[PDB]
């Protein structure tokens, strides 16, 4: 009938899929890339910025952007460019008519959720969509409702711990150390 | 009022749910009713009823239930007992539907005269028997090309099998004949076998509902026969409750396990297996399984599956039973792992021709994969377990699948099909003192028949108020949609049980506190049980019924892996077990949503066609030929829902006459000044003096229709009428004769 679309946009990996299904079939880098060098051949259909896995291939001529930096967007329309990319491209599934559900980490600003709100609804016209957070996915998916979730991504690392389902909002710890500064 | 002086009434009594009482002393309004039993009584009058009035004899006995003036539980059982015990009557017509009551004992009443006798009469010309259903079903067949479907419910033993031979034996003489009706039978001793199960009420249950459609060629000859089947209970195959078994044919596979061909299997005895063992009873008393299994192979035989189809099928079941020996240790909370050289899964790999070390990985492990990367992981041992059950309940369905496509091979014919008429043999409304899964689907199932019955009558009554010009409105729907709206919308029953199944660490006693939650207190026909809560309560259409929580999650899963499919089709052995994969989703849903899915093909099927239906019903459980036990009865007429047919009727006009036969009747009470020779007009006149709401009764066209009081009070006073001519005029003649002897006592 209708399925959810579940949306996870982390930083470095997007990964994307229709809920119920047991992975998702969209992965792909959220990394933007636009040419930097003169093009010199006339005729060539050369485009103006790249997403995603077009960036991976090309990356030797390009500026590669992380819109994402430490679980917080800082940069709106190359997120848009990742989302629109997502959903035509890569699900291949039109946006009016599936509800989407959002991952975020917590204690991030609310302003990326007013956005990330505001732009679902405007430009997708998406009909419903839920904002959840990261560390009480793992338990879902883990088989637990008891727990001390750690969690660490590209950006931003986080404790929350969880006992039978209920949050301690007083406990969550955040660290902003994990795995892009250790490339760094 | 009613209750006058020698009035007659119904009083309940503990040892025949009614018994017949006189009313003593007239009632007037208050507490008390002096009654006398066919001996001296007084019953208290208590909060409010008043004892159901009883028919005037008149109207017992007749042919047609709907033709009594107080239609109700007693009059009803009276009329039945009364047919079946005095007349040896079997077939009584209710409304649409027909009533047919096991006698357990042989009748001449299905010789092909009497086939030829009904032949061609509507249901009004002849007393009700099986061919006049048949019959109406072909001549309605014949009017107009739409399919017909005749639909027999009731609980196993009441005969459903027979009754359908006989109706397909009427349709092979009246067309004559292509030899169907001997292969259909011939087909039953498998059907029973794969199909049918012990349950604590009853040996030889079915547990799916067989669709059998006779096809007809543009002449209307029986080209030959096609069968479908819906609602499988396949939660049986790995689990059962006590004083329950598995599938017969485990049983007969068991106990045939001495013989020559099976040594192979290393069959044991029946309570080694763990799937067999469970349910504490092996042995049927009065059946050998043994010599059943022979049948069973004989009607192979006839029906033409190879003795390497047979050796395939028996190979294919004795591995469902190893398979079900299978134990798991777990080697920590999340990992678990077959002991080494396992005899279990040594034996199920030799019979299947898999690699041993391949389903050892398979079974303890499930695969995971990304479009571009996979990663193999551990389950714990809950999850092997379920696993295991799902794939022996898998394979049972697709063998049970395929022995039914090999049936149908045999019975097709060639010629195209121009249109068929179709038998429903399904169970009917469920209830024991434990009440389960399995009995929850088949009271959903149904719900849903009882709906689409409901839906069909609503229809012919708006047709038959057409036909006399009465306004529609008089007559109200019954809707059992809130019943079905409550088990299936989401935030159902059966949606809150099938989140339950995935959610982390769900149970009976979360599921349970979901449902208090959702719809303790905001639907009527869903209550707690006072002092449990682990049970619920639905209002059904029947009765209410509890359910126990405490079953529900084990029964309700189905997952299968994928990977654990692809071994048993690499196998290379034996031809069989690859051909019945041969065939994503699916290996995702629950036992609740495959029944709900197998539910709305069974009505799409029904909905296309015109349905007639008969219920069956037991008269006693011994089987003593033509005795009869009311308080048997009175659960299977409550069960097949013609009490509560009969009480949807006894609401609106239940009772017709036509307007010649009614003024036949009632001249008594007619004044020879308002006689006309048009008898309408003069029963138009008549009624009203007679009658004082003309709500109680509608002229139609053609009939009289009243509502249920008005014909037996009309009987009343015409009885009364006549009681004080009769004794007014043998006053006179006793007087005259008096007075004669006085003439003599002068002279
Ligand atoms: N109309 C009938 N005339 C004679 N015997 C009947 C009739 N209906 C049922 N019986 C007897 O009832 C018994 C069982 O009938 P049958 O149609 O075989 O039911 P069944 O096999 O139990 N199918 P099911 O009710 O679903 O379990 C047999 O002894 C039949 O002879
Ligand atoms: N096998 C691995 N070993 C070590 N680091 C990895 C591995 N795979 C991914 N990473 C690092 O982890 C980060 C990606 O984690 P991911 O969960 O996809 O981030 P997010 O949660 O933001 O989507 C990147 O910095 C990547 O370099
Ligand atoms: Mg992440
Ligand atoms: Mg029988
Ligand atoms: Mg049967």
């Amino acid at each position: 009938e209708t399925t959810a679309l579940v949306c996870d946009n982390g930083s470095g990996l997007v990964k994307a899929g229709f809920a119920g299904d047991d992975a998702p079939r969209a992965v792909f880098p959220s990394i933007v890339g636009r040419p930097r060098h003169q093009g010199v051949m006339v005729g060539m259909g050369q485009k103006d910025s790249y997403v995603g896995d077009e960036a991976q291939s090309k990356r030797g001529i390009l500026t590669l952007k992380y819109p994402i930096e430490h679980g917080i967007i800082t940069n709106w329309d190359d997120m848009e460019k990742i989302w629109h990319h997502t959903f035509y491209n890569e699900l291949r599934v039109a946006p009016e008519e599936h509800p989407t559900l959002l991952t975020e980490a917590p204690l991030n600003p609310k302003a990326n959720r007013e956005k990330m709100t505001q732009i679902m609804f405007e430009t997708f016209n998406v009909p419903a969509m839920y904002v959840a957070i990261q560390a009480v996915l793992s338990l879902y998916a883990s088989g637990r409702t008891t727990g001390i979730v750690l969690d660490s991504g590209d950006g931003v690392t986080h404790n929350v711990p969880i006992y039978e389902g209920y949050a301690l909002p007083h406990a969550i710890m955040r660290l902003d150390l994990a795995g892009r500064d250790l490339t760094d | 009022e009613l209750y006058t002086k020698y009035a007659r009434v119904w009083i309940p009594d503990p040892e025949e749910v009614w018994k017949s009482a006189e009313l003593l002393k007239d009632y007037k309004p208050d507490k008390v009713l002096q009654l006398r039993l066919e001996k001296d009584l007084e019953y208290c009058l208590d909060p409010k009823e008043l004892p159901p009035l009883r028919n005037p004899d008149i109207l017992v006995g007749e042919n047609d239930l709907t033709a009594l003036s107080y239609l109700h539980e007693p009059a009803v059982l009276h009329n039945l007992k009364v047919r079946f015990i005095d007349s040896k009557l079997i077939y009584t017509y209710c409304g649409i539907v027909l009533v047919a009551i096991n006698p357990y004992e042989q009748l001449p009443i299905y010789g092909e005269d009497i086939i030829n006798a009904y032949s061609g009469q509507n249901m009004g010309d002849m007393d009700p028997h099986i061919f006049a259903v048949a019959e109406e079903a072909y001549k309605q067949m014949a009017r107009d090309e739409r399919n017909q479907s005749i639909i027999v419910s009731g609980e196993s033993g009441a005969g459903k099998t027979v009754s359908a031979k006989y109706a397909m034996r009427y349709f092979a003489t009246v067309s004559g004949s292509a030899n169907v009706e001997e292969k259909v039978l011939a087909s039953n001793p498998i059907m029973e076998s794969i199909g049918n199960a012990k349950t604590t009420r009853n040996d030889n249950s079915s547990r799916f509902g067989k669709y059998i459609e006779i096809g007809f060629d543009k002449r209307y000859r029986i080209i030959g026969a096609n069968m479908r089947t819906y609602l499988l209970e396949k939660s049986r195959v790995v689990f059962q409750a006590e004083e329950e078994r598995n599938y017969h044919i485990f049983y007969q596979l068991c106990a045939s396990a001495a013989l020559p061909e099976f040594k192979t299997l290393r069959l044991g005895n029946a309570n080694y297996f763990h799937y067999t063992k469970q349910g504490g009873s092996p042995v049927i008393d009065g059946i050998d399984d043994a010599k059943e299994m022979v049948n069973t192979r004989q009607a192979c035989t006839l029906l033409g599956i190879s003795d390497s189809y047979q050796m395939g099928i028996f190979r294919i079941l004795a591995g469902i039973l190893h398979l079900g020996n299978v134990e798991f240790a777990s080697r920590d909370s999340d990992s678990c792992a077959i002991p080494p050289k396992h005899d279990p899964l040594t034996i199920f790999c030799d019979l299947m021709g898999v690699d041993y070390e391949e389903m050892a990985h398979w079974l303890c492990h499930r695969k995971l994969a990304t479009a571009t990367e996979t990663y193999i992981k551990p389950i714990s041992k809950l999850h092997a377990i379920n696993a295991r059950d799902a794939l022996a309940k898998h394979i049972y369905a697709n063998l049970f699948n395929w022995i039914v496509d090999h049936v149908n091979k045999a019975l097709h014919s060639t010629v195209k099909q121009h249109s068929f008429i179709g038998v429903l043999d399904i169970y009917g409304f469920e209830t024991f003192e434990i009440n389960s899964f399995e009995q929850f689907c088949i009271n959903y199932a149904n719900e849903k028949l009882q709906q689409q019955f409901n839906m069909h009558v609503f229809k012919l009554e708006q047709e038959e108020y057409m036909k006399e010009q009465i306004p529609w409105t008089l007559i109200d729907f019954y809707d059992n949609q809130p019943c079905i709206n409550l088990i299936e919308a989401k935030m159902g029953v059966l949606d809150l049980l099938d989140e339950e199944c995935k959610m982390p660490k769900g149970s009976d006693d979360t599921w349970a506190q979901k449902l208090y939650n959702t719809h303790l207190n905001k639907c009527a026909l869903f209550e707690k049980p006072r002092l449990s809560n682990k049970a619920f309560i639905i209002k059904h259409f029947a009765d209410k019924v509890e359910y126990q929580c405490e079953g529900f999650l084990e029964k309700n899963k189905d997952t299968v892996y994928e990977e654990q499919i692809k071994v048993l089709k690499s196998s290379k052995k034996f031809k069989l077990l690859p051909e019945l994969f041969q065939d994503s989703k699916e290996h995702k849903k629950t036992v609740g949503h495959q029944f709900r899915n197998s539910l709305h093909l069974l009505m799409e099927t029904l909905n296309a066609t015109t349905p007639h239906y008969v219920r069956c019903i037991k008269p006693n459980d011994f089987k003593f030929p033509f005795t009869f036990d009311e308080k048997r009865a009175v659960q299977q007429l409550r069960a097949c829902g013609v009490l509560e047919t009969i009480r949807i009727s006894a609401a609106g006009f239940p009772s017709r006459w036509t307007y010649q036969e009614f003024f036949s009747r009632y001249r008594v009470l007619m004044k020879q000044k308002d006689v006309l020779s048009d008898r309408k007009q003069t029963c138009k006149n008549v009624l009203e003096k007679l009658i004082l709401d003309k709500d109680k009764y509608q002229f139609g066209k053609t009939k009289i229709f009243f509502r249920a009081g008005q014909v037996a009070y009309l009987e009343k006073i015409r009885a009364d009428k006549l009681r004080a001519a009769c004794i007014r005029i043998q006053k006179t003649i006793r007087g005259w004769l008096m007075r004669k002897k006085y003439m003599r006592m002068r002279r």
